[PDB]
RNA sequence: CCUGUCAAACUCCAAACUUACAGACGCCGUUUGACGCGGGGAUUCCGGUGCGCGGGGUA
RNA sequence: AGUGCAAGAGCAAAAGAUAGCUUGACAGUGUUCUUCCCAACGAGGAACGCUGACGCGAAAGCGUGGUCUAGCGAACCAAUU
RNA sequence: UUAGGCGGCCACAGCGGUGGGGUUGCCUCCCGUACCCAUCCCGAACACGGAAGAUAAGCCCACCAGCGUUCCGGGGAGUACUGGAGUGCGCGAGCCUCUGGGAAACCCGGUUCGCCGCCACC
């Protein structure tokens, strides 16, 4: 990479297809998850806040408590254990 | 149920391909195993497709090979009708054979080694550089095709 | 059907596009209510570089305030045709514009469930000439 | 310089003029020859088909086209036929003209990428195939071996 | 509409019915919403909760079914709004609802407006709602005094036939009084 | 309207494939203790080749 | 279109424009991610909390500077609270 | 749902167009400014108060496919590309066979002129 910022090489993953453009529905930003639930991490291009480092896009962790309205999701990066601070706007229930 | 025979060595073969063979209980060239026809097993054999010979054997052939190259989970003991009867649910090799083919049981379930350590093919096989459709010995075989190979390696 | 299809005057905008005013005074008397400043956009050579800047005034008259005005404005104008809107409007003159439309216009001007007026329910240049011409004067 | 230096399609496509400057103009004079006033209303249609994917410098395109059309004057300056070269040299080519240090070359020309089996030239003629000859001379000045193909023409 | 790349707003935004930016902020509280809506002739008040396939209305009141309790006056006024608020607030309590936030939709936060009257009503019904007292009308106006005085400048009845000639903010009290004890559907 | 062409820094489309988690089979582990945790001791940080995919370069 | 500045991305009853008001560019202390994928490593950065004090708003709420990714500096010594 | 309110999915719902609907009841347009409130100017809007009139807008109902969109049949196409294998071919670029996957454009014919949830209601 010519640079090493968080958004390096994120053109694709953080851009919306033209039709999904614009403010997103509020329903999924308010969704509530319970500790132990599996959730898929995927940033919503349209939603600025509550984000995590683009490298985790595609991870499926385990909700384990929350911080403020933001959730704390445990994932495993390669072989390392990590906790991600992320809002409902960027999570989905597995299955 | 298909008869699997490794015909190509481990040197230079993808690791994830080698492990697969290992999961299918084959750890040496000419070693053969019997595998159910399921989605899960199908994927496995297709991945291994280029270093093996496989196909559905005839009742007879299986019996020949079972009698000739089957073994107990441990020990020399010959697996003959008596052994089969005094150790398995069946009464004789034929009964076992039928059960394997109809995928009702497995070599392990009957206290037998998952592996039929075959002998080199008497007369030599068709080559390990081309599949069957091309005159070689790799890939899926005919029941008549598998039988010939198994029989030559009895 | 009719009655709710027949034209009516909705606001008459009288504005003096000056280039930098004292003019408000006359607009207040010619109409009868306070004028509004006219800021301009973009910086330009007519020494009009100032973005926010008084450069004229306007007055939007509604109801009687609009008629009572046109009852003298119109007479001071002759023109008609070609000089009419595709929506049944027309500007003459110091400018004096007359916005015309039919009864259910609030539908497009309110906040809740607003909507645009269907082309059919719109006012045509012709249907406009009729209404006005039918009110103290002549067309073309 | 030799065709050997650029005839292969092994480099990435390099055509974004928004990121490339100093590209040399094309030597290709025209793409439509003959009676371009008329439309393909001819009995016979022959085409020159490239038999291998290659790159063809605007150099070769011009020499190939000229040698074919210049000859199509076996029919006259205002003869009844239309000639078309459907490819355009989009691909920008470089040359590293320091040794292998900072070697990204400088723009030196353009080439058109043709895939084997595409027709680079199409001519329209009445039963009067002098055009078949105009192409024996054309594929003479382009890298690949070529196939002279006739389409509407069961008048053999 | 125009092409594959064209962006069509959400249905409720095309209809110009739902302000989604406000909606989200409203849903942040995690509390039920006290939906305060109006009509030329009526005033509605609902207590909505969030659901899997859409909102769930647990308790509601319409200025129309106000008569069902003795209302003999118009229903698109201040006193009407308050009571419909109180009525929905009571049914709300009955449903086990204790708190909510005021959603006024696309209406404006004008002081003493009917939506705030609706909010006052629901609050007095027992519902706990984040509010601000000095944005509410001064009680008298809620009673309908502003209208009684307006009929004082009579010469012609403010009400075409209807009930009374000089109107009754008293009729208002009688009703609030009624709603504050027993009765069906409450 | 017709007609002739393109894109490593284009995309209305769109694979094979790679990848997160889960279940199933397999294989493995529970006297051969896996997975994992803590600590001792290193060597190593000139690499090369084939094949596939590359970027540069006439090569 | 605009949004201070690269490039790519976000944004329309707004993240843009106007008007008004305001100083949260606040003090304190953390959680996490990043810096350094995996996988140890500082300064810096960011996200998300809490405690305290405030601003605005009817309120939910928003404000831990500018929509996001650049704009940064150890020990020793000085000056300052 | 003989017209309503709050939504979910966020064009299968967009764009454009046709027909139908209100006798007491609902939504509107509509009528009107003493009040709460309001326009850097206008009761236009916002806000408040109200029924003389109307179904012409909107809205609800029924329908049309010309455009845009979604999905499907047949064709393109098992083509393009591709994960695994080869002492197959080719001067080479590159191609081929076996095995496991498999597209896009476009044409022709269907589909689509929203679906669903909660509440309220001759
Ligand atoms: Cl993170
Ligand atoms: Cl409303
Ligand atoms: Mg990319
Ligand atoms: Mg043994
Ligand atoms: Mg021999
Ligand atoms: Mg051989
Ligand atoms: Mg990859
Ligand atoms: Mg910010
Ligand atoms: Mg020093
Ligand atoms: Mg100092
Ligand atoms: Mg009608
Ligand atoms: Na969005
Ligand atoms: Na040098
Ligand atoms: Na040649
Ligand atoms: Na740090
Ligand atoms: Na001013
Ligand atoms: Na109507």
């Amino acid at each position: 990479p010519s640079s090493n910022g968080p958004l390096e090489g994120t053109r694709g993953k953080l851009k919306n297809k033209p039709r999904d453009r614009g403010t997103s529905p509020p329903q999924r930003a308010v969704e509530e998850f319970d500790d132990g639930e599996k959730v898929h991490l995927k940033i919503d291009p349209s939603v600025p806040n509550g984000r995590f480092h683009p490298r985790f896009d595609g991870q499926t962790g385990t909700v384990e408590g929350k911080q403020g309205d933001a959730y704390k999701v445990d994932i495993v990066d390669g072989g390392k254990e990590k906790t991600i601070i992320v809002t409902a706007a960027h999570l989905r229930r597995q299955e | 149920m298909h008869a699997l025979v490794q015909l190509r060595g481990e040197v230079n073969m993808h690791t994830d391909i080698q492990d697969t063979l290992e999961m299918l209980n084959i750890h040496h060239v000419n070693h053969c195993t019997l595998v159910p026809e399921t989605d899960a097993y199908r994927g496995m054999v297709a991945k291994v497709n280029d270093f093996v010979a496989f196909g559905e054997p005839s009742q007879e052939t299986l019996e020949t090979v079972l009698a000739t190259r089957a073994e107990p989970l441990e020990g020399d003991a010959d697996v003959d009708d008596e052994w089969v009867a005094e150790h398995t649910d069946y009464d004789d090799i034929s009964g076992l054979a039928f059960a394997l083919l109809s995928e009702e049981t497995t070599l392990r379930e009957q206290g037998l080694s998952p592996t039929l350590r075959l002998h080199p093919p008497r007369g030599g096989h068709d080559g390990v550089k081309h599949p069957v459709k091309e005159g070689g010995q790799l890939g899926k075989h005919d029941t008549e095709g598998i039988d010939d190979l198994l029989e030559a390696m009895r | 059907f009719h009655e709710m299809r027949e034209p009516r005057i909705e606001k008459v905008v009288v504005h003096m596009g000056i280039g930098h005013a004292n003019a408000e005074d006359i607009l207040g008397e010619i109409t009868g209510q306070m004028p509004v400043r006219t800021k301009a956009k973009r910086t330009v050579g007519e020494f009009d570089i100032r973005e926010g800047d008084p450069i004229g005034a306007k007055v939007t008259l509604r109801d009687e305030m609009a008629e009572e005005f046109l009852q003298t404005a119109l007479p001071l104008a002759e023109l008609a045709t070609s000089q009419f809107d595709d929506t049944g409007n027309f500007s003459f003159g110091l400018d004096v514009t007359v916005n015309l439309v039919r009864p259910g216009y609030r539908v497009a001007k309110r906040d809740k469930a607003s909507r645009s007026i269907p082309t059919k329910h719109r006012l045509n240049p012709a249907d406009a000439v009729a209404f006005i011409e039918s009110t103290y004067d002549v067309e073309v | 310089k030799p065709g050997a230096m650029y005839r292969n399609s092994s480099k990435p496509a390099y055509t974004r003029r928004e990121y490339i400057s100093g590209i040399p103009g094309k030597k290709i004079a025209q793409f439509d020859m003959g009676n371009n006033g008329a439309g393909p209303t001819y009995p016979a249609q022959v085409e020159l088909v490239v038999e291998k994917p290659v790159q063809i410098r605007h150099n070769a395109l011009e020499a190939a086209r000229v040698a074919a059309n210049r000859y199509v004057q076996n029919s006259g300056a205002a003869a009844n036929y239309k000639f078309r070269i459907r490819k355009f040299p989009f691909h920008v080519i470089r040359e590293n003209k320091d040794g292998m240090r900072a070697p990204f070359g400088k723009p030196v020309g353009t080439a058109a990428r043709v895939h084997g089996a595409n027709h680079i030239f199409i001519a329209w003629v009445n039963p009067d195939p002098n055009v078949e000859e105009a192409w024996r001379r054309a594929k003479m000045k382009v890298t690949p071996t070529i196939n002279i193909d006739s389409s509407p023409a069961g008048n053999a | 509409a125009t092409g594959p790349r064209y962006k069509v707003p959400m249905r409720r935004r095309r209809e110009a019915r739902t302000d989604y930016h406000q909606r989200l902020r409203l849903l942040k509280s995690g509390k039920p919403r006290l939906v305060a809506r109006k009509s030329n002739k009526h005033v509605r008040a609902q207590l909505v909760t969030l659901g899997p396939n859409g909102d769930d209305t647990l308790a509601s009141a319409h200025s129309s079914d106000l008569a069902e309790y003795g209302w003999e006056a118009p229903t698109g006024n201040m006193p009407s709004a308050y009571l419909t608020g109180l009525l929905a607030g009571l049914r709300a309590q009955e449903a086990g609802v204790e708190e909510a936030v005021l959603d006024i939709g696309l209406n404006s936060p004008t002081p003493g407006s009917k939506v705030f009257a609706i909010q006052e009503g629901a609050i007095d019904a027992g519902l706990d709602i984040p509010h601000n007292d000095d944005v509410l009308a001064d009680w008298q106006r809620t009673r309908g005094a502003h209208i009684a005085e307006y009929d004082e400048q009579l010469e012609e009845p403010l009400y075409s036939g209807d009930f009374d000639a000089a109107d009754l903010p008293e009729h208002f009290d009688e009703l609030r009084e009624t709603l504050l004890d027993g009765d069906i559907e409450l």
